[PDB]
């Protein structure tokens, strides 16, 4: 019932620059019911951005989401070696919760 | 300490049943919530279902709603999964996530996650 | 006390599904439970489904798994039933009935006007 | 339990001896008054509150107690005088499918002042995000239903509770028990009592 | 509620109480004994306020003090009942007594009394609008050339309402007549002010000739003489005259 | 499922007559049963719930009695509007079954 | 002995109540002292201490300094009990379920 | 002075219920409470439940709830225990134990010889 298209599938940036991530939803979703998750290869995901604008505890200040109307976006203001992993986003609306395809950064 | 400790990997056969649970400690578990997801090696995460610990009301995914059960207990503060009708495509790592709480206000969204259980179905 | 309006009479082929609405006006809506009950001309009464929209517990008849689902809307204070795989013997009139927290959920204190749905070729 | 009834008792003669036959075994805890001496003195007003709770929760109806029913549904004052009567009623209020007619509040911002009623059904915002009436995250419906079933154990079977409260005011007492009598005798030196006249 | 503006404003007249207002102090029976008791009584030869209704419409709201002696020379039963209370509104508990042709009703209830309460075949009761939170209710046998003289004594002691009544067929007549206990009520409220009610014969409405008197009680000592049948036949006020004090 | 029948299936009554309808279930169902009155052509109306309690607006001359597996609905004085169909319904355990439907008619 | 918290005032000459009548009676002309101290730390079980009993029903009041340890059934009506706990047939001993 | 006698050894199939009796003679039966404990063949004791017939209160182990029923009779001064839904590991010896009023009810004063119950195929 809710589809969150993700693009691009692959990313290739070097540390010290700024990378961009985007989760575009197919319908209208409220900002207070979406989250972004990043997991290292083999490790469990962790919460990064909830509410599309508020960071969590321990989240580095380099991350800063955009939080548009229906097409959420996360712009990384500063890249580190830790940030090289896969990223997923989930919707928390009344519809059954779905995940994105996944963005890989090199 | 706020933490979610999960059970270990298990190996079964098609047509059998699996029971996986993760223990919660370090926070007020009376007003939390838990969701379970599965992810195969090299695949994307897939939502399964969720249940309220203080209510017991559960919501299932449309695909798996006929073969998933969710139970919870107050004394042992544990969230349980039972999955029936195993298939060779069910080999995935299962996670349990809960928000943070302080008996007054709870965290918005699932922040902490479990270690994950690797289950393989083969004969 | 409470005034109820159901949908209208409907004629449809067996190879489809019929959606029947029931609107409740009067008193509080969050304290009501909704049941759907069948009335066939050739026999007596038979019960179909029972739901609490506010508590979210749904229970259908043992012989109707996967055939009829009942959902209620809080904003419109309405309920809708959809029944798929219509059969020839499934031509009858549908009644919408209500349960009250002050009393018993299962019983039906008040009744609606009813919707007559028929199937043929 | 959350919408516990309130009844006023006044201007009557009350016989509390009948209450001992409700069940072979039932709690009859009386606070501040001895139950066997309730037929001698009398009060100005009597309040009776009746509801149904789980058998195990019956210990939460007492002065100085804490729990969930105590602080969210029904609280008794610390300086409370009266009696509490609860007996098993699994034969009367049990359904094989499960009863749903009994509701109890589960979430509240604060505790309950003793002898207070809270019937509000507005959604409870556990977190900081205002859900504005949707049962999603950090928003749960405060009312929960007892799923009474005869197959349940004694610790989950329904138990009916009736709580009596007494007090003294400057108004004259009227709620007094019976006084009994005895056959009359004549032409014999006897001890007599006529409406308190020794 | 219907406001009445046809009132004729006149100062209340005065009269002499003579030797009226003696009631049986208690339930004990005595014969051929002179007994001295200290209790609330109406002093002999005192001022008693006079009210007329005829187009005279005298329905003031009078104080209660520690008690009221209410008498009324009348016919055709114009006076029906009385109102008691403190603020005469729903914010405080109030008491009501009415005696319609059917029966007598006593209700102690939080009425919202009309500004000018009265009654109007008479089946129109514009006395109050609402009755919110209230606890006591009592019903009993009705109390019922001018030919009717009805005397009442109202006392509110330690939560108890005592009513004494006497009816004698005939200004206040010269004579002696004791008042017998009628009704005891465990009301348990506070009373500081009271008002009467009238029944107006609609014709708009025609009010017949009627008059009633109000006297107040203060504590003093009397000397009561019981005859051989237990009936009070005469009394002596012990603080009126030096000769009476000697007696 | 609890299979029940009510007897008689059809009863002949007159105005001012005292009649009763019995309704027996298969096994014990406690007192979980309600009585329903249906004029031919319109929706049925509830009369008695808990098998003893009188609904608001229902005349008190309707009388129900029963403890378990056998319930009786008794009419003291009959009126011409009483000629209709009466239905049983138990709501102990799921799959709430109904009765067959009894017909009350005037003598021809 | 061991009694309830609010019943400690019933142990006094001339008092009236359940304890002062059916369990322990003090004479009117009593001389001496009484000592009562809280002992919640030694006579309390979480499950519930049931070894402490007290008499509830008796035919007549106890004369001063008398012991009554009978366990017979109590016949509160007209129908005789004959040793059963039936209608108007009560066991006279209850328990101080301490916690 | 007081002695307890228990029934003999029992062998039975998994899908049934086992009946065991416990007869005690001596003293006043009204001041007695009955308690049951299980002894695994290779492990120690394990508490099941306690019954006080005079006070009419019953309590059982958490993991035996709904399966164990302990009853007593004043007429014959015997204790009856019924266990249902037997499984494999319950093969053990059943001890009947007793509690006096002067001592603690929960503690076990007098014991029976014990009965061996075995389940197999
Ligand atoms: C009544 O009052 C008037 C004026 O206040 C006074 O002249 C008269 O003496 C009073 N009556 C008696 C009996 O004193
Ligand atoms: C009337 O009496 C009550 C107590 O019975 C008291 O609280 C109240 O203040 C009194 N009213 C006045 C005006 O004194
Ligand atoms: C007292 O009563 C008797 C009869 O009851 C009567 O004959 C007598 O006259 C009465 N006494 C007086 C003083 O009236």
């Amino acid at each position: 019932e809710i589809v969150l298209t993700q693009s691009p599938g692959t990313l290739s940036l070097s540390p010290g620059e700024r990378a961009t991530l985007s989760c575009r939803a197919s319908q209208s979703v409220r900002s207070s019911y979406l989250g972004w998750y990043q997991q290292k290869p083999g490790q469990a995901p962790r919460l990064l951005i909830y509410g599309a604008s508020s960071r969590a505890t321990g989240i580095p200040d380099r991350f800063s989401g955009s939080g548009s109307g229906t097409d959420f976006t996360l712009t990384i203001s500063r890249l580190e070696s830790e940030d090289f992993a896969v990223y997923y986003c989930q919707q928390y609306d009344n519809s059954p919760w779905t995940f994105g395809q996944g963005t890989k950064v090199e | 300490q706020m933490q979610l400790v999960q059970s270990g990997p298990e190996v079964k056969k098609p047509g059998t049943s699996v029971k996986v649970s993760c223990k919660a400690s370090g926070f007020t578990f009376s007003s939390s919530a838990v969701q379970w997801v599965r992810q195969a090696r090299g695949q994307h995460l897939e939502w399964i279902g969720w249940i309220v610990v203080g209510s017991g009301n559960t919501n299932y995914a449309q695909k798996f709603q006929e073969r998933v059960t969710l139970t919870r207990d107050m004394s042992t503060r544990t969230a349980y999964m039972e999955l029936s009708s195993l298939r060779s495509e069910d080999t995935a790592v299962y996670y349990c996530a809960a928000p943070n709480c302080n008996s007054t206000t709870c965290h918005d969204g699932f922040d902490i996650w479990g270690q994950g259980t690797v289950v393989t179905v083969s004969s | 006390q409470v005034q109820l309006v159901q949908s209208g009479a409907e004629v449809k082929k067996p190879g489809s599904s019929v959606k029947v609405s029931c609107k409740a006006s009067g008193g509080t809506f969050s304290s009501y439970s909704f049941i759907w009950v069948r009335q066939a001309p050739g026999q007596g009464l038979e019960w179909m489904g029972r739901i609490i929209p506010i508590l979210g517990i749904a229970n259908y008849a043992q012989k109707f798994q996967g055939r009829v689902t009942i959902t209620a809307d809080k904003s419109t204070t309405t309920a809708y039933m959809e029944l798929s795989s219509l059969r020839s013997e499934d031509t009858a009139v549908y009644y919408c009935a209500r349960g009250t927290e002050y009393g018993d959920y299962d019983v039906s204190h008040d009744w609606g006007q009813g919707t007559l749905v028929t199937v043929s070729s | 339990v959350y919408a516990w009834n309130r009844k006023r008792i006044s201007n009557c003669v009350a016989d509390y001896s009948v209450l001992y036959n409700l069940a072979p075994f039932f709690t009859f805890k009386c606070y501040g008054v001895s139950p066997t001496k309730l037929n001698d003195l009398c009060f100005t007003n009597v309040y009776a509150d009746s509801f149904v709770i789980r058998g195990d929760e019956v210990r939460q109806i007492a002065p100085g107690q804490t729990g969930n029913i105590a602080d969210y549904n029904y609280k008794l004052p610390d300086d409370f005088t009266g009696c509490v009567i609860a007996w098993n009623s699994n034969k009367l209020d049990s359904k094989v499918s499960g009863n749903y007619n009994y509701l109890y509040r589960l979430f509240r911002k604060s505790n309950l002042k003793p002898f207070e009623r809270d019937i509000s059904t507005e959604i409870y915002q556990a977190g900081n995000k205002p859900c504005n009436g949707v049962a999603g995250f950090n928003c749960y419906f405060p009312l929960r239903s007892y799923s009474f079933r005869p197959t349940y154990g004694v610790g989950h079977q329904p138990y009916r509770v009736v709580v009596l409260s007494f007090e003294l005011l400057h108004a004259p007492a009227t709620v007094c028990g019976p006084k009994k009598s005895t056959n009359l005798v004549k032409n014999k030196c006897v001890n007599f009592n006529f409406n308190g006249l020794k | 509620c219907v406001n009445l503006t046809t009132r004729t404003q006149l100062p209340p007249a005065y009269t002499n109480s003579f030797t009226r207002g003696v009631y049986y102090p208690d339930k004990v029976f005595r014969s051929s004994v002179l007994h001295s008791t200290q209790d609330l009584f109406l002093p002999f030869f005192s001022n008693v306020t006079w009210f007329h209704v005829i187009k005279r419409f005298d329905n003031p709201v009078l104080p209660f003090n520690d008690g009221v002696y209410f008498a009324s020379i009348e016919k055709s039963n114009i006076i029906r009942g009385w109102i008691f209370g403190t603020t005469l509104d729903s914010k405080t508990q109030s008491l009501l007594i009415v005696n319609n042709a059917t029966n007598v009703v006593i209700k102690v209830c939080e009425f919202q009394f009309c500004n000018d309460p009265f009654l109007d075949m008479e089946s129109e009761f514009r006395v109050y609008s609402s009755a919110n939170n209230c606890t006591f209710e009592y019903v009993s046998q009705p109390f019922l050339n001018f030919k009717n003289l009805r005397e009442f004594v109202f006392k509110n002691i330690d939560g108890y309402f005592k009513i004494y009544s006497k009816h004698t067929p005939i200004d206040l007549p010269q004579g002696f007549s004791a008042l017998e206990p009628l009704v005891d009520l465990p009301i348990g409220i506070n009373i500081t002010r009271f008002q009467t009610l009238l029944a107006l014969h609609r014709s708009g409405w025609t009010a017949g000739a009627a008059a009633y008197y109000v006297g107040y009680l203060q504590p003093r000592t009397f000397l009561l003489k019981y005859n051989e049948n237990g009936t009070i036949t005469d009394a002596v006020d012990c603080a009126l005259d030096p000769l009476s004090e000697t007696k | 499922d609890i299979q029940m029948t009510q007897s008689p299936s059809t009863l002949s009554a007159s105005v001012g007559d005292r009649v009763t309808i019995t309704c027996r279930a298969s096994q014990s169902i406690s007192s979980w049963l309600a009585w329903y009155q249906q004029k031919p052509g319109k929706a049925p109306k509830l009369l008695i719930y808990k098998a003893s309690s009188l609904e608001s607006g229902v005349p008190s001359r309707f009388s129900g009695s029963g403890s378990g597996t056998e319930f009786t609905l008794t009419i003291s004085s009959l009126q011409p509007d009483d000629f209709a169909t009466y239905y049983c319904q138990q709501y102990n355990s799921y799959s709430h079954t109904f009765g067959q439907g009894t017909k009350l008619e005037i003598k021809r």
